[PDB]
RNA sequence: UUUAGAAGGAGAAGUCAUUUAAUAAGGCCACUGUUAAAAAGUGUACCGCCGGAUAGGCGG
């Protein structure tokens, strides 16, 4: 039992779903963060019995599948709709890295082979994996590449002027450019019992809806702290959320 | 109709009235937002919805989401006079929102919606397409000349080496953290490119273009040299990638 | 057992990634290769349209294909009867034939080239090369393959179906094949990339694929010349032609469903794992053809 | 009338590109021609295309790639209509095979027709087609006329008729590669193809720039080939060969010409449904628009 | 004499010093030379020997 | 167990015509570039032989 990070270095993805409510671009991070718990389960039913617990992600490089209209706006593209007309979607080709926060024991020089054999079963928000370039095991705080980092910074989240999160939002996003809406976790309603349909019966069923908040860009240089990064899951009474504290 | 959550707009063929509406209105300054704390102008079983899991810390609870179609309207009139970038999504028809049955749909079929762009200098392009392709020698297949197994033997030839390292990867330089990698497979190379037990003694391990303007760890972008032969070209390629 | 689970779900076994052009010559293909941009011209409109180079005579499409085992991927099954069901079936499957008869056709269409659709007509010469990671492989001529006459008795289909035979079984977890193509076409002629779904409010051109400025095809059209092998449709002897496989046989090319009766997937499924009778092999080999490719397998509710 | 159908084109040409050569030495020069730029007098831009004053003759290179119409048939939404086609062609081909049309279309590249305006003042105007290793012999393109065709030479019926055998028989694909010369006089202005420009406050004149140099355009080069419509009705009067369409008429004179006598909205109800016999020019003009292609419903 | 540094790549071959028709040395040389005096380095009786008086 | 699982964009085209931009014009005046340095790794590698396989070994 002893705490460590991995890194998955430049992984590209294609058609990942970056749509999710109303962000076109970046995607949920609750997609990778179910990506992580994924890769959790997939190395739980393997007898290493390993935990992680954290996630940060680095953007290094992004493409709208489209183009250009006119003078700058995107018009996106789209598969051909089939057996059972298109009603709303969009995909991105994605080239971002992540850092794991692991917790569990027999890590160093240890199951990065077992993350390869069960990575080939996986999809990032939908998309197909390709080929991710490495997977490290350096423990430094300056074992970053150049990208840039996607972080919870609550600053003009919260002291703005506006009276609320819509009069506040845009008010909040015309002085500064790199700061970009991200969707942050999703709670709607109660009742968590058992009505069929569900995809596995034996659980907790509910109607949830997104909830969103703002981000930033910053290098790899220059640099806060870990514990600035690195969003964690967190939950409570009907408010299952992702944060960094 | 013009309920905030309405099914059948994240995707088709579900035979439902999911309509959970909203009668909670907790608009406080918290560090999220929500369809209740938006401008806001304006529910049993599941089939053909996404259904997700999350942790609770214990165990799992399996949530179906349901879209945020009011933001969705209130998006577009707040982003039409607004000077953030925005992206246009004209990615329906009429007769599809017709079947849908949505009354703020179909006024907003083709809305203007929220974008999260990272910045322009990461956005792909035909040179950050051309960056991760590396050259390969024209030549280089077999033993042809000047050569026995693999090292380059007799001399008069590397004038011939001199101009496969020169006429391709001219101008094209690439910064430093834009270059291909040096990985371990290449003692493995060395076992099986012709027969060799390890990596030699009396043989060094050398490229065309090494470290600049291009060159891979491929089966075939290796030239294995001499001594004075690497002494040479090691200040002939700096005569001109100085 | 009575009916099909509430929620069931298929991962595709045959994931393909995009295509990307290049254009090259037939004396130079290994040694060298050119980007292809999409170049703009006039219409009477503002029509994108790519063409070769005047110094060019062939083009070189490269694309990745991965292969994941049926019986792992099964994303989500509401019920354990079913699934226990549809395993001892695809155990009996394995045993009975190995899914070799799907896996030769699989890469018969492969090995006549036939993912260059417009691109096949009035070319001179193709040398469609097929390469697994680890293990290169002899090329072929794709204009020596009939288009109908499928061929089940060769060497490097063989052995490339059953070394995907065993992936497909469940002996590996995991395969990845790269495939790269040489069409043979002229000097300074007319390629035929993919054409994008973007719709407009005002321009009314058509827009290819750019993928990075050079072009290319998607992977929903370069993965439908990989499983059009579907030959045990009824009135076939009336035809002569394979079709893609899907649920109802509804192909876009004619518009009439080529299988919508009894021979279909939805009402052999209701005949093979609650009426288990002896339905021949052909059925066998179309139903496991169809959950080879996957989707949504869930019962019509209401 | 039917569902989806379609078609492709079987002939097809490349865009060809502008030279600049002198009448001397003009198979071993060959010097690019860029388009330059001066503006002209009113806020405006334009681009002007001229020769240098040293050289005397332009040169166009294109080349010409031939299919067979059954292996051009693209969308084919039912079989009947598709059958009818079949049948309708080999009933053509059993007689003449297409060697009506191979004929004129050799002939319009033999008259060197697709320089729209550069015909326009010119003492020599050669042609040669050198494909293969084989140089097949150079042509006199002054000795032809527009209205006229001529069916009695050696290299125009050797090439028709290699044409009209690979439309229906010896192999798919067939591609012949033409140079033409044209001498105007020296440092006059050329006109390559122009380009339709969709931005606002500029009454631009674009021309038409390929792989740098001055070039011309596909659809430009493939419509004085397609001019051989000598069988419409009116045509004793008017005296004048129209391109092949759809339709009746080109944008040339405005009014239609064929809007219901012989169009393919109007004739195809009554030639692929009752299979009557019909004329052969009516024919010749059916199989002139399959050769063209397009859609068909 | 010392050479003229790698100025010309045209001549690959080691060049030497010219100046007023004559060879010679750089006179960098000789101020290295005698700046070689120190001895009050630390570690002085692992090494024992003059060093030149620079920066580090 | 990730707004998870799935998908054929297609065929066809004529952008064309002419056009004078030009008259007039003062870039100015003054401010020390200096400090200090390692090009040279050994800069070329021959015979007498025994050996008759161009194996391999002694001496100058």
């Amino acid at each position: 039992m002893m705490k460590g990070y991995i890194l998955l270095e430049k992984v590209n993805i294609e058609n990942a779903n970056a749509f999710n409510n109303i962000i076109v671009g970046i995607p949920a991070i609750t997609s990778f963060l179910g990506f992580a718990r994924a890769l959790e389960r997939k190395l739980n039913a393997k007898e290493i019995a390993i935990r992680i617990n954290g996630v940060g992600l680095e953007f290094h490089e992004y493409e709208l599948k489209g183009y250009k209209n006119k003078r700058g706006q995107y018009v996106t593209s789209c598969p051909l709709p089939g057996s059972i007309h298109i009603m709303n979607q969009a995909y991105i080709d994605l080239n971002m890295s992540f850092l794991l926060e692991v917790e569990g024991p027999h890590v160093d020089m240890s199951t990065c082979k077992s993350i390869k054999s069960t990575m080939e079963t996986l999809r990032i928000a939908g998309g197909i994996i390709r080929n991710y370039k490495k997977i490290r095991l350096i423990d430094t705080l300056a074992d970053i590449p150049y990208g840039y980092f996607l972080t919870l910074r609550q600053d003009n989240l919260n002291d703005a002027a506006g009276d609320d999160m819509l009069d506040k939002m845009i008010h909040a996003l015309q002085q500064e450019d790199t700061l970009v809406p991200i969707a942050v976790g999703f709670k709607a309603l109660s009742e968590v019992g058992h009505v069929e349909g569900q995809r596995d019966p034996e659980k907790d069923h509910c109607f949830v809806e997104s909830i969103f908040s703002l981000g930033g860009f910053e290098c790899s240089k220059i640099l806060e702290d870990i514990n600035s990064c690195l969003w964690r899951y967190k939950t409570e009474e009907g408010l299952y959320l992702c944060t960094i504290i | 109709h013009l309920a905030t959550h309405v099914a059948k707009f994240t995707e088709t063929n579900s035979p439902g009235n999911i309509g959970a509406y909203d009668i909670l209105s907790s608009d406080m300054n918290c560090g999220y937002l929500d369809t209740a704390n938006a401008g806001w102008k304006e529910y049993r079983t599941n089939q053909f919805i996404k259904q997700v899991f999350f942790p609770v810390g214990g165990s799992y609870h399996l949530l179906s989401i349901l879209p945020s179609t009011v933001l969705n309207y209130e998006v577009s009139d707040r982003l039409y006079r607004s000077k953030i970038p925005k992206i246009r999504l004209r990615l329906l028809s009429s007769n599809a929102a017709s079947t849908t049955g949505s009354r703020l749909v179909s006024k907003n079929k083709w809305p203007l919606v929220f974008q999260a762009l990272p910045p322009k200098f990461l956005e792909k392009n035909l040179a950050k397409a051309l960056d991760k392709e590396y050259l390969l020698p024209d030549i280089n297949i077999d033993e042809l000349e000047g050569v026995d197994n693999g090292c380059l033997i007799d001399e008069a030839l590397l004038p011939l080496i001199i101009d496969e390292g020169k006429r391709k990867g001219e101008g094209n330089y690439r910064p430093r953290h834009l270059r291909d990698e040096r990985k371990e497979e290449t003692v493995q190379a060395f076992l099986d490119k012709y027969g060799y037990c390890n990596i030699p003694v009396g043989y060094e391990v050398h490229h065309i273009v090494p470290l600049s303007q291009g060159g891979a760890d491929s089966i075939k972008n290796m030239i294995m040299l001499s001594i004075e032969h690497h002494e040479r070209v090691t200040e002939a390629h700096a005569s001109y990638f100085k | 057992l009575k009916s099909r689970p509430e929620n069931l779900s298929f991962a595709r076994c045959l994931n393909t990634t995009e295509a990307k052009f290049w254009q090259t010559d037939f004396l130079k293909r290994h040694t060298f290769k050119l980007p292809l941009l999409i170049t703009d011209k006039a219409v009477l409109q503002k029509s994108q349209s790519c063409t070769l180079s005047t110094e060019c005579d062939t083009l070189r499409i490269d694309f990745g294909i991965k292969v994941l085992p049926v019986k792992e991927s099964m994303y989500s099954c509401s019920d354990y009867n079913y699934r226990t069901a549809i395993y001892q079936k695809i155990d009996e499957y394995i045993a009975e034939d190995g899914f070799l008869t799907l896996a030769k056709r699989y890469v018969n269409n492969i090995a006549n080239a036939r993912f260059l659709w417009r691109n096949r007509k009035g070319a001179e010469i193709i040398e469609t090369i097929v390469t697994i990671e680890d293990k290169e492989y002899p090329s072929f001529n794709s204009k020596s393959f009939n288009l109908d006459t499928f061929v089940e008795d060769n060497a490097t289909i063989n052995e490339i179906a059953q070394q995907i035979a065993d992936t497909f079984a469940g002996k590996r977890e995991y395969l990845n094949i790269y495939v790269t193509c040489f069409v043979k076409i002229g000097c300074a002629m007319e390629v035929y990339p993919s054409q994008e779904m973007t719709f407009d409010d005002d321009d009314k051109g058509k827009k290819l694929f750019k993928f990075e400025g050079s072009a290319g095809m998607h992977s929903q059209k370069i993965n439908n010349a990989l499983r059009t092998i579907d030959t045990w449709y009824p009135d076939y002897t009336t035809y002569e032609f394979p079709i893609p496989v899907e649920n109802y046989g509804a192909a876009r090319s004619i518009g009439i469903p080529f299988r919508p009766d009894t021979k279909s997937f939805y009402k052999l499924i209701d005949r093979m794992i609650l009426k288990n009778e002896d339905l021949p092999i052909e059925d066998k080999h179309y139903v496991m053809a169809i959950l080879i490719r996957g989707g949504m397998f869930s019962k019509k509710q209401e």
